[PDB]
C-alpha cells in the first residue's frame, strides 16, 4: 500500500527555518514526480514545489521566490523542503504528494507549521445544502486566465483530519476507486463538481485546483458540504 | 493474428504461458530465437502486451534492446501498443528509451502520437528526448499536435519539450495543429511559447495554413 508520512512540522518563530521531510513505501519511489502541497487554515489546497524522479526538472510556485527548495533521495526514499524565512502566511498543513500535470492521486496525512510571533484566484461557493438521495453541484469560476479549454480543473475531497482524495482530473475523468456519483464539467472560465444521491460519507471539504502549466497551479478557497 | 512462422512468437503471442515455459524448458535456445523479421518472444510479448509472459524472458535473461528487421526495439512495441506495465518492466531493466528505428522514430514518438499518457510520462522520468527528431525532422510534439492530444502536450511541456521545431517541410507543431484545426491544443501551444510568425517550406505561418477562424483566434492572443 503506498503510504506518504510527511515530518518535521512544528511551531516556530517568525524568521525561523525549517526542513520538512516525507518518507516514501508502497511505490517506485524513483519513478515518480513529487510535490509539495500546503493548506493554510480555511484556506485552500495551496500547489508549492514538483520536482522529477530523476531530479531534473524542478518547479515552484510564484510566491516561493526563493524562500523554498525542494530535494529529494530516491536512494532512502524520502522528499524533503528547505523553507527559509518563516513568515507567518506559511502557517499551514503541508502535505507530500505523488503526481504529475493535474493526476494528484497520492497525499500523505500531512504535517503541521506554525509561524507563532487577498481571497483565492478560483471562486468556489463556501457552503453547499444538501439532503441525502438529491444532488448538488460545485462552482469553480476564474478568469479567462485562470480556467480555460486548454487546461485543466481538479477536484480534491478532505475529511476533517484526513489525507486528500482525488476525485476528479482532467475536467470530467475520475480515478478508479472512486464512485460514479461524482463528476465534473466545465463551460467557460468556470468548472463543475456534482453528486448525486449524496450520502452522509460525502460530507467533507472540497477543492478545486485549475491546472495551467508545470508552474502554475491556481486555487479555490474551498466549500463544505453539508449533508442534511 | 500473428504472422511469425516460429511456434514459439506464436505462443508468446496468443499469451500461452505454461506452453512457451515448457518449449523453452525443452530447448533453452527457443527463448532467442528469431522469426522471419529478427523478433523473437519477446517482441511479440511486447506487441500482445502479455505481461507474465515478458516477465518471464525477462528474468532467464532475454536482450531487452534488441532490434528487429524495421528497426524496433522491444520497448518500441510495448509503447506503440500502449502496454503500461511491460514498458515499466523494460525500463526497469535497462531497455533504452532513446533507441530508434529505422524510421528515426524513438519509442516516445509512437505513446505521444498514439496518446499513451502512463506511457509517455514513464518513458520521459526515464531519461527520454522529448526534442528527438525522426527521419523527418518530426518530434512527439508534431505527432500530439496534429492528432489534437491535449493532454499529451501538456505532459511534453512540463518536460520541457521545444514548441518550435520545424519538421522537413518546416512545419513546426503549431502549422500542424492549425492544419487539422485543433483548436484547443494550438491555443495551448501559442500560450505556451509556439510561435505565429515561424514560416514553413512554403513560407506560410501557422496563421495562413489555420482553418476556420483559427488563426484570428491565435492573432488576437498574440497582438490583441
Amino acid at each position: 500500500e503506498v503510504q506518504l508520512v510527511e515530518s518535521g512540522g512544528s511551531l516556530v518563530k517568525p524568521g525561523g527555518s525549517l526542513r520538512l521531510s516525507c518518507a516514501a513505501s508502497g511505490f517506485t519511489f524513483s519513478n515518480y514526480s513529487m510535490n509539495w502541497v500546503r493548506q493554510a487554515p480555511g484556506k485552500g489546497l495551496e500547489w508549492i514545489s514538483s520536482i522529477s524522479g530523476s531530479s531534473r526538472y524542478i518547479y515552484y510556485a510564484d510566491f516561493v521566490k526563493g524562500r523554498f527548495t525542494i530535494s529529494r533521495d530516491n536512494a532512502t526514499n524520502s522528499l524533503y523542503l528547505q523553507m527559509n524565512s518563516l513568515r507567518a502566511e506559511d502557517t499551514a498543513v503541508y502535505y507530500c504528494v505523488r503526481g504529475v500535470i493535474d493526476k494528484f492521486d497520492y497525499w500523505g496525512r500531512g504535517t503541521l507549521v506554525t509561524v507563532s510571533a487577498s481571497q483565492s484566484v478560483l471562486t468556489q461557493p463556501a457552503s453547499v445544502s444538501g439532503s441525502p438521495g438529491q444532488s448538488i453541484t460545485i462552482s469553480c469560476a476564474g478568469t479567462s486566465s485562470d480556467v480555460g479549454g486548454y487546461n485543466y480543473v481538479s477536484w480534491y475531497q478532505q475529511h476533517p483530519g484526513k489525507a486528500p482524495k482525488l476525485m476528479i482530473y482532467e475536467d470530467s475523468k475520475r480515478p478508479s476507486g472512486v464512485s460514479n456519483r461524482f463528476s465534473g464539467s466545465k463551460s467557460g472560465n468556470t468548472a463543475s463538481l456534482t453528486i448525486s444521491g449524496l450520502q452522509a460519507e460525502d460530507e467533507a471539504d472540497y477543492y478545486c485546483i485549475s491546472y495551467i502549466s508545470s508552474n502554475t497551479r491556481l486555487f479555490g478557497g474551498g466549500t463544505k458540504l453539508a449533508v442534511l | 493474428g500473428c504472422v511469425s512462422n516460429l511456434m514459439v512468437c506464436n505462443l508468446a503471442y496468443s499469451g500461452k504461458l505454461e506452453e512457451l515455459k515448457e518449449s523453452i524448458l525443452a530447448d533453452k535456445s527457443l527463448a532467442t530465437r528469431t522469426d522471419q523479421d529478427s523478433r523473437t518472444a519477446l517482441h511479440w510479448a511486447c506487441s500482445a502486451g502479455h505481461t507474465e509472459i515478458v516477465e518471464f524472458l525477462l528474468q532467464l535473461g532475454v536482450p531487452v534492446n534488441d532490434k528487429d528487421d524495421a528497426g524496433w526495439s522491444p520497448l518500441h512495441i510495448a509503447a506503440s501498443a500502449g502496454r503500461d506495465e511491460i514498458v515499466k518492466a523494460l525500463l526497469g531493466k535497462g531497455a533504452q528509451v532513446n533507441a530508434v528505428n529505422q524510421n528515426g522514430c524513438t519509442p516516445l514518438h509512437y505513446a505521444a502520437s498514439k496518446n499513451r499518457h502512463e506511457i509517455a510520462v514513464m518513458l520521459l522520468e526515464g531519461g527520454a528526448n522529448p526534442d528527438a527528431k525522426d527521419h523527418y525532422e518530426a518530434t512527439a510534439m508534431h505527432r500530439a499536435a496534429a492528432k489534437g492530444n491535449l493532454k499529451m502536450i501538456h505532459i511534453l511541456l512540463y518536460y520541457k519539450a521545444s514548441t518550435n521545431i520545424q519538421d522537413t517541410e518546416g512545419n513546426t507543431p503549431l502549422h500542424l495543429a492549425c492544419d487539422e484545426e485543433r483548436v484547443e491544443e494550438a491555443k495551448l501551444l501559442v500560450s505556451q511559447g509556439a510561435s505565429i510568425y515561424i514560416e514553413n517550406k512554403e513560407e506560410k505561418t501557422p496563421l495562413q495554413v489555420a482553418k476556420g477562424g483559427l488563426g484570428l483566434i491565435l492573432k488576437r492572443m498574440v497582438e490583441g
